[PDB]
């Protein structure tokens, strides 16, 4: 019962024949349930490393949390494989990393797991811990963060009171927007003051399926 | 006599720099002199007898840097083929020396201050004036730390290193000279200046640094000492009866055991408590 599919198929063209031969053959679920109606196939467990996918989110925020407090080394962000200098964190103590143009502001304490980028301009007096903020990042004071996301261009008001997101590009949250686990928010979001948002709110520029429209995220 | 005065207007006339460096300036302006015109009797006593004059302060690094730049000096102010140009005017030799250890203030900031560990407080000693750059140096490449000074008691100093450091923003707290041992837990590292770096590797400064060093070694925790090119002398002391005792002045200066300390600067560099004996034996060939 202890193992979990992950898509790495090792295989020869030979299955590539085998779905020649059912074209209604989709997925590789259909591959091989279609080896077992009688050309064989085995598995491989292993007891060294970490490897798994997500379409999801939610073993999206599994798989950072197993990126940061390093569950996957050789393979480390600090070695910084791909070629820039947009990259440019160190090491220090609980595996946090600080990366360039830091700020970080007076008694704005910093304790597990994170990293910063680039132009990521830090208030005083916040708490962030088990998260990731990314580049392009502003802070207010307060600003509590934990297990959430920050993106490319983000901004965020000061005392904004927030437990587990997942937010996205250039977006936007002004002051005292206390905000509840299992939510996102995507692609320029503007949201004002005293909202005390809900547990689950997809909030994109979509209208039937995410719950904003095309303005903001308060009300139409 | 007749230009101790002019080492008055080069202390009090620009208060920035050190002791040392305002009699080396002065004494090298002075080589502009009524002419004695002769390169024995001119240098070689007459600047002992102007080391002789200007060591009537109370300093112990004054005299030891009018030694060494007799040394940088003795190095090759000729006999060159006339008394033209012998050093009464190839005499850039001591400028440039004089630029180089100006700019060494600078090379300290640029070498020490990215060891500064972020997060534990480091308590200094009373205001020296090369804590101060390798601190602006620090904050200056955006670090966080807390930082206290003591007061260093025959007369209240540690709040001139306030008046030093809060100019510029940088938080910090003044605390009791005896009660060093309460805090000396709470800081991990310790820093200090210097009056003067010894042969067998300890440190001369203002009283309290000896205390400070054997804390650290009770708390295993280091000890850390800074100094320039210009504060290295040849005294030798056992147990502390034995610094001169015109360099003694209840001390106005003390100094502390060689090799309770852990690391050490100096404008050579970053240096280990047995090396510093082979590396000014490199000086004073």
């Amino acid at each position: 019962y202890d193992l979990l599919d992950c898509h790495i198929s090792i295989c020869s063209p030979q299955v590539a024949q085998l779905f020649t031969d059912n074209f209604d053959y989709q997925t590789r679920d259909d591959f091989v349930r279609g080896l077992l109606v009688n050309n064989q196939i085995h598995m491989h467990v292993t007891a060294k490393e970490y490897g798994a996918r997500v379409s999801n989110l939610h073993m999206y925020s599994a798989v950072c949390a197993d990126v940061i407090r390093r569950w996957v080394y050789p393979l480390t962000p600090e070695a910084n494989f791909t070629d820039s200098t947009t990259q440019s964190c160190t090491h220090s103590r609980h595996n946090i990393y600080r990366g360039p143009e830091v700020s970080l502001g007076h008694g704005s304490i910093l304790e597990e797991n994170v990293l910063l980028g680039s132009g990521t301009v830090i208030g005083s007096n916040c708490f962030i811990t088990n998260s990731v903020i990314g580049p392009g990042c502003h802070i207010g004071d307060n600003v509590v963060l934990d297990q959430t996301y920050l993106w490319q261009g983000v901004r965020v008001a000061a005392g904004a009171q927030i437990h587990q997101s997942l937010l996205c590009d250039n977006a936007e949250v002004k002051e005292r927007v206390t905000l509840k686990p299992r939510s996102v928010l995507t692609s320029q979001v503007v949201v004002g003051p005293n909202i005390t948002l809900p547990e689950g709110s997809v909030i994109s520029l979509h209208p039937p399926d995410a719950e904003e429209d095309e303005d903001d995220g308060e009300f139409s | 006599k007749e230009l101790i005065e002019y080492f008055k207007s080069q202390m009090k006339e620009d208060p920035d720099m050190a002791s040392a460096v305002a009699a080396i300036r002065t004494l090298l302006e002075f080589l502009k002199r009524d002419k004695g015109e002769t390169i024995q009797g001119l240098r070689a006593n007459l600047t002992s007898a102007i080391e002789t004059l200007c060591g009537v302060d109370s300093s112990v690094a004054v005299s030891s840097g009018g030694e060494l730049f007799l040394r940088f000096i003795s190095l090759a102010s000729l006999e060159y083929s006339d008394y033209s140009k012998c050093k009464k005017i190839m005499i850039e030799r001591g400028e440039l020396f004089l630029r180089r250890i100006s700019l060494s203030r600078n090379k300290i900031a640029d070498l020490c201050h990215t060891f500064i560990k972020d997060g534990a407080t480091i308590l200094t000693h009373a205001y020296s004036r090369v804590v101060l750059r390798v601190l602006e140096a620090a904050v200056a490449a955006k670090k966080r730390f807390s930082v206290y000074v003591t007061e260093s008691q025959p007369d209240l100093s540690g709040k001139k290193m306030a008046k030093a450091l809060c100019h510029l923003n940088v938080p910090v707290t003044v605390v009791l000279d005896a009660a060093v041992g309460y805090i000396m837990e709470k800081a991990d590292l310790v820093i200090v200046g210097a009056e003067g770096v010894v042969e067998n590797g300890g440190i001369i400064n203002k009283i309290g640094t000896n205390q400070m060093a054997v804390c650290a070694k009770a708390q295993n925790k280091p000890f850390y000492v800074v100094a320039e090119s210009f504060k290295f002398v040849r005294l030798f002391p056992l147990n502390q009866q034995d610094v001169p005792d015109k360099f003694k002045y209840h001390p106005w200066v003390d100094y502390t055991a060689p090799s309770l300390i852990t690391l050490l600067f100096t404008d050579l560099g970053v240096l280990t408590p047995s090396a510093v004996s082979d590396e000014l034996i490199k000086l004073y060939l």
